[PDB]
């Protein structure tokens, strides 16, 4: 049930649970969860994550990985309700313990859709602006990480419309504060710091890691429209174009991880979870090869271990449920689906 | 109506199925039987209380939304009880009850009044008179009163899940508008006592 | 163009990405051996990746096909 070694893991004991620290919650990943599960763990008041077979296999990949090889690309995909993104957060935890520069985004659905104010950029042309989300992710990355910002030492300058500029040998904490102070050019600040991360090709001072959730939103059309009642293409958006031009496998110093999510998929049908189906033709042309990782449903013993975890937490107040017929009907109606399992144990 | 009069409704308790009793069982075996409904199921996680609650809160035949909102409210009550447990000392946790199902049952059977007022005709004036009510009548009245005091235009902004969760936690120990108006109903009965003689049933 | 040719062909389309994906690793892993592109494409694992991409991208994909594609990428990039 419970595990005493949270950082290191093994295959021998599967379905185990390992506790984590509050500083690891608030510093490593304060954003990269669904708000449902965020509040769910807040109500837990006891942060314990479960081990997964594909998670351990991906960790084995990371353990057996050379950075002289090109930047490897991993894609997690489940059946719309598995633990793909939670295993991605587990990878984030492992790499943070490994002391790498991790940049993790909450979701790209929020980027491509639901912008309160879409703007002619001055740093470029033929490009809208995502200022609010830019500053949001900027302060998000600041909260995620500090010595890295202090020691980044950008070897290039950047002027600004605000009668100011930034010169060599300065830490990009100052551009982080720029974007947090004013949000208009925060999109340009983000699209510039992302390029600056790769501007250092050696990456000996740190090792770069990219973590993406809802990758399906990155490849696909937009719901936004132009004020003249005209559609908007995804590549026209500032952040979309920046990210697309940016993640290319050109830095070749580690790995990047992305996860699929159909719950927020737009212009796509229900009960569709195949990678090719989600990322489309343009996605396959963007990254023809990659490491697909199928995140299957819970195993039997892992399922019973999760039940025992809930019982130790006294999550199920229905005290006639801990019995053979109750468990049978429970996992029969659940079909080992983690999300509906969480829902059922929540409202039971 | 549709089903022939020969058909009868079956029961659901598999614990009652699996073993004069055998004589009535043989009579039922000889008799015919219709199809069971879609709402009721022999699973342990169901009861006619929540069945009636869903059927009452549902509107326009949106049973899926009704039950989703019901389970959302159950989760809300559960999280409130869990925060109570986490904040309370050990001795107070030993007393705090967390099961939202029992919380709901207690609130309902505390809100339920055992007497009502019936309008009776006298001359050219209708007068309210105290009358004992049946169990099903009291249950229906309490449920509808709870739901109608939960949903109201006074809290048009805040959301009905948390509204009714708070109302249930209030009525769990005889508090809230339902309880206060039940007390007012008892007062109205105490006022209209002497008119009891007007009832012939 | 590719939009007109609905059945892609392993002539230049995927080769554009494969040249980069191979040389970016050969510069370090191979120590600038400068192996010829046809000599690289004449190997067995590259043909297996070719036929995997064919079976996956041309017709309906399945769990076994996706597993074969995963193993193909793994054997090609020799990361294990
Ligand atoms: N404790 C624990 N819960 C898990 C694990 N894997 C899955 N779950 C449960 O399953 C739910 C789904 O996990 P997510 O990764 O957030 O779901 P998703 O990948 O966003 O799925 P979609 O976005 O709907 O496509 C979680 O909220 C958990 O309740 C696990 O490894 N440990």
């Amino acid at each position: 049930t419970n595990e005493n070694d949270p950082a290191k893991h093994g295959d021998q004991h599967e379905g185990q649970h390992y506790n984590i620290s509050p500083q690891d919650l608030e510093t490593v990943f304060p954003h990269g969860l669904p708000p449902r599960f965020v509040m769910q763990v807040k109500t837990f008041s006891e942060a314990c994550l479960m081990v997964r077979k594909p998670a351990l296999e991906l960790l084995h990949y990371l353990k057996n990985t050379s950075f002289a090889y090109p930047a490897i690309r991993y894609l997690l995909y489940g059946e719309k309700g598995t633990g793909k993104t939670l295993s991605l957060c587990h990878v984030i935890h492992f790499c943070a313990k490994q002391d790498w520069l991790i940049l993790h985004i909450p979701d790209a659905h929020l980027w491509v859709k639901n912008c309160r104010d879409l703007l002619q950029s001055s740093y470029n042309k033929q490009r809208f602006d995502q200022p609010l989300e830019a500053s949001t992710w900027l302060k998000n990355f600041k909260t995620t990480n500090e010595r890295f910002l202090n020691q980044i030492k950008v070897q290039e300058k950047y002027v600004w419309n605000k009668r100011e500029s930034t010169e060599k040998g300065s830490p990009l904490g100052e551009v982080v504060e720029q974007g947090i102070t004013r949000v208009r050019n925060a999109t340009d600040a983000v699209g510039i710091v992302l390029k600056e991360l790769k501007r250092q090709s050696s990456l000996g001072m740190f090792h770069l890691l990219v973590a993406v959730d809802g990758i399906n939103a990155l490849w696909g059309r937009t719901t936004l429209k132009r004020e003249d009642k005209s559609p908007i293409a995804p590549e026209e958006l500032a952040l979309v174009h920046n990210l697309r031009k940016m993640m290319k496998n050109d830095w070749h110093g580690g790995a990047i991880v992305s996860a699929l999510s159909q719950t927020g998929s737009l212009f796509k049908p229900r009960k569709a979870y195949l990678p090719q189906e989600l990322l489309g033709k343009e996605g396959f042309d963007a990254l023809d090869p990659f490491i697909p990782i199928l995140v299957s449903n819970y195993n039997p013993k892992e399922f019973e271990s999760c039940i025992q975890y809930y019982l130790e937490n006294n999550w199920l107040q229905h005290e006639k449920a801990p019995t053979e017929e109750g468990k049978k009907e429970l996992l029969f109606l659940s079909n080992a689906n983690p999300s509906l399992l969480e829902r059922h144990c929540a409202y039971l | 109506s549709r089903y022939s009069p020969e058909f009868k409704d079956p029961l659901i308790d598999k614990e009652y199925y699996r073993k004069e009793e055998k004589y009535v069982r043989e009579l039922k075996k000889t008799q015919l039987i219709k199809a069971a409904p879609a709402g009721k199921t022999s699973s342990v996680f169901e009861d006619p209380v929540i069945s009636k609650f869903t059927n009452m809160m549902m509107i326009g035949g949106n049973k899926v939304l009704a039950r989703s909102l019901m389970i959302q409210t159950l989760e809300a009550v559960k999280r409130k009880q869990f925060e109570k447990y986490h904040a309370a000392s050990a001795e107070e946790q030993a007393t705090i009850e967390r099961n939202p199902y029992t919380i709901f049952h207690q609130a309902l059977k505390n809100c339920e009044p055992m007497i009502g007022l019936v309008p009776i005709l006298k001359g050219g004036r209708f007068y309210q008179v105290p009358v004992p009510l049946p169990d099903r009548r009291r249950r229906f009245l309490a449920m509808k009163w709870m739901i109608t005091e939960c949903r109201d235009k006074k809290h048009q902004r805040t959301l009905m899940p948390e509204k009714l969760s708070h109302k249930l936690l209030e009525a769990f120990h005889n508090q809230g508008p339902v309880i206060k108006r039940k007390h007012d109903l008892h007062k109205m009965a105490e006022a209209n006592r002497a008119l009891a003689h007007y009832r012939w049933w | 163009t590719e939009a007109d040719m609905e059945e892609y062909i392993w002539e230049n389309s995927s080769s554009e990405r494969n040249i980069l994906e191979t040389l970016l690793q050969m510069k370090a892993a191979e120590k600038n051996m400068e192996i010829n592109k046809e000599e690289l494409l004449g190997t067995k694992e590259i043909e297996e990746y070719k036929k995997s991409v064919v079976s996956l991208k041309n017709e309906e994909e399945n769990e076994n096909s996706i597993s074969q594609y995963k193993e193909s990428v793994k054997r090609l990039l020799n990361v294990t």
